[PDB]
């Protein structure tokens, strides 16, 4: 399954609205998670199950699912949403990634 | 759960490694525990899960013969194994924590990866 | 018919019932630490148990045979407790550690009190061949019990061996058990089971146990030194310290009526219960 | 029918295989036994 | 039951030694044979126990090292063994049978020395 | 456990009676025996469980529990009751005797 990341560079003033876009080969059926990165730090979970916030998250982050599309929304940017995205999907075995978005500060 | 890898590593070419993660008791819950690299610059490549209550692995088709992943139950530490590094080698290694075949709702798969080690 | 109840459980004819209070069958004869006030019971007429009692098996589990048991508990009046196994006799074995928190006595971890909990001790788990023979004139109630782990590293963690049995014998009954290791869900904070089984020894029998792991063993057993006319009564009634010929989960009954329309069921001498609003006999004829 | 023996001495002095079993299968039957080998009391004289 | 066992041993120091006790089946119930010295004029010690039918031992803490407690389950036989006897194991030496575990009324225990060999 | 006896010697007249006492160290619970032996033979038990005599035992040997402490009683003696006797506890193991008592005729 190859995950395909929109865009892959995305310059947004903070307080406004970023979307991100996944796009799969095939079907993974909402077993969808949305990771972000820091330089130097690990992946932390936001979004699992494709809507689902983990907790902490705050309830500015929404994922939907429309099929094979998935979109991270990310409303009123704060300083501290500027990182790397990943969606990975988790249907099957092997776990396959995206190639990232970075947000940038503009 | 809280996992805790080795060190940073430098190495030439030929050279055999070890690194390991360890944070896991013994959950009574089935467990996964992944290896992920990550190149510098790109995105995320799943390696392979082991399961360390019965040493059970699962290889990607990329790495399935180039690493090694085993688990000591004694001490509670899953390794991952080179036995001729290489130069494309040169990447960040993280130990993921997940479950084992574990479902909700109407067939929605609970093995997301729930806690990284550094 | 008697429509009219003082409200209150009271004295059988003398005898005081056996109030549980919020304690079950199953906790009281194995000894919840959330029930010692029933350690030592004198004479009842009939026992009092909640609809839902909060204090019955701690530890997560079954009691087999629970109903048949309950069921031949209403036919006892007083059971004489006696140690038939010292938790002392147990020299090659760990008799302190065998304690959960699921089984808590004031706060700090505890377990059943009738039985004790054997764990591996140096290391080592010795088969345990244990008799007792009943010498007691009377029938026996013995309790004991399996214990079902969680992952074979839980089963040598506690008693050192991987595959183990608990064999019981008497003249009638042939049991083997195993523990069932097994992934099950959290009861009161543990995913482990405990199994619990009975037997009533005849007063020229033996109980044959034999085991190498997981075995709950018996400490305390029940002389059955008075039986008959009993009742389990299912009642949320306080005790009102009377004395009454008929008593019904909801109050007791003081009537000559043939007839009363409070409960179905009921224990001592009492009238036929009707589900009638109104019975009455004309007995003399008509008015103007 | 299955016999219950007292002991591994007695099951190999009657029947030589320490761990045995009995099948027994029809259209609506499937039984699978095995002995419980135990220390029990004498009834008519016999443990077994 | 009837425990006999076998003749009087003159030794010199440094010898070992086996003597045996016989006389029991494979006795259904469970049971204890012992091993019990005692000295010229002095009381009895128990040496320590052992169950014919698994071969489980149990020592005394002062003859845990010095003698060895064995059975040959095929002629059903107990056996005590010395590999360095001396002076002072110069004794009265009685095997006897009890039974194991065993107990009755309020919480007695029913293992004391019911039968002994000569 | 020690158990030691009392007397070590006892110069009794044949007819009358006996006396023997066993003092533990700690509680034994009545899992007390009490044995006799002759010159060149085997201890032979007499009492158990502190109170109960062994059979061919007669109603003239007794024994009995107070606390910790455990009394023979042989009355109207005979020629064969000039012999030692033990007392032996089995409520643990290790097993312990006492150190004897000899029964001499006066
Ligand atoms: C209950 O009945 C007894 C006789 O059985 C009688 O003495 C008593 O007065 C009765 N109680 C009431 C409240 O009538």
């Amino acid at each position: 399954i190859v995950l395909t990341q929109s865009p892959l560079t995305l310059s947004v003033s903070p307080g406004e609205r970023a979307t991100l876009s996944c796009r799969a080969s095939q079907s993974v059926s909402s077993n969808l998670a949305w990771y972000q990165q820091m330089p130097g730090q690990a992946p932390r979970l936001l979004i699992y199950g494709a809507s689902t916030r983990a907790t902490g998250i705050p309830a500015r982050l929404s994922g939907s699912a429309s099929g094979t599309e998935f979109t991270l929304t990310i409303s009123s940017l704060q300083s501290e949403d500027f990182a790397v995205y990943y969606c990975q999907q988790y249907n099957n075995w092997p776990y396959t990634f995206g190639q990232g978005t970075k947000l940038e500060i503009k | 759960v809280q996992l805790v890898q080795s060190g940073a590593e430098v190495k030439k070419p030929g050279e055999s490694l070890r690194i390991s993660c360890k944070g896991f008791a013994y959950s009574s819950t089935y467990f996964w525990i992944s290896w992920v690299r990550q190149m510098p610059g790109k995105g995320l490549e799943w390696m392979g899960r082991i399961d360390p209550t019965d040493s059970y692995i699962n290889y990607s088709p990329s790495f399935q013969g180039h690493v090694t992943i085993s688990v000591d139950r004694s001490i509670s530490t899953v390794y991952l194994q080179w036995s001729s590094l290489k130069a494309s080698d040169t990447a960040m290694y993280y130990c993921a924590y997940h479950r084992r075949g574990h479902f909700y709702g109407s067939g929605s798969a609970w093995d997301w990866f729930e806690s990284w080690g550094q | 018919l008697e429509k009219t109840h003082n409200g209150k459980l009271c004295d059988l004819n003398g005898v005081k019932p056996l109030i549980l209070k919020d304690c079950s069958v199953a906790g009281w004869l194995l000894g919840n630490p959330m029930c010692d006030e029933f350690i030592r019971v004198p004479e009842w007429s009939y026992i009092v148990e909640r609809a839902n009692p909060a204090n019955d098996l701690c530890y997560p589990g079954s009691l087999n045979d629970y109903e048949e048991l309950k069921h031949m508990l209403s036919r006892i009046n007083h059971f004489e407790k006696i140690q038939i196994i010292p938790k002392s006799s147990w020299p090659n074995h760990e008799t302190s550690l065998g304690v959960s928190a699921a089984c808590p006595y004031q706060g700090a971890p505890s377990f059943f009190r009738n039985v004790v909990w054997l764990i591996k001790k140096n290391d080592a788990y010795p088969t345990i061949k244990i008799s007792y023979n009943n010498t007691n004139r009377e029938d026996l109630l013995i309790l004991w019990g399996i214990h079902h782990s969680n992952n074979a590293e839980e089963q040598t963690n506690l008693y050192k061996n991987p595959i183990t049995y608990i064999s019981v014998g008497t003249s009638t009954l042939n049991q083997r058990l195993a523990p069932k290791i097994a992934t099950r869900s959290q009861v009161n904070g543990q995913r482990g089971r405990m199994d619990f089984f009975w037997t009533i020894l005849k007063p020229d029998d033996a109980i044959h146990f034999e085991s190498n792991g997981n075995f709950i063993a018996p400490e305390y057993a029940y002389k059955i030194v008075k039986k008959g006319d009993s009742t389990i009564m299912k009642s949320g009634v306080e005790y009102g310290h009377c004395n009454t010929k008929c008593q019904t989960p909801v109050g007791a009954i003081n009537s000559s009526m043939p007839f009363h329309n409070i409960h179905p069921l009921t224990i001592g001498e009492c009238p036929k219960y009707v589900k009638s609003n109104k019975l009455v006999l004309a007995t003399g004829l008509r008015n103007s």
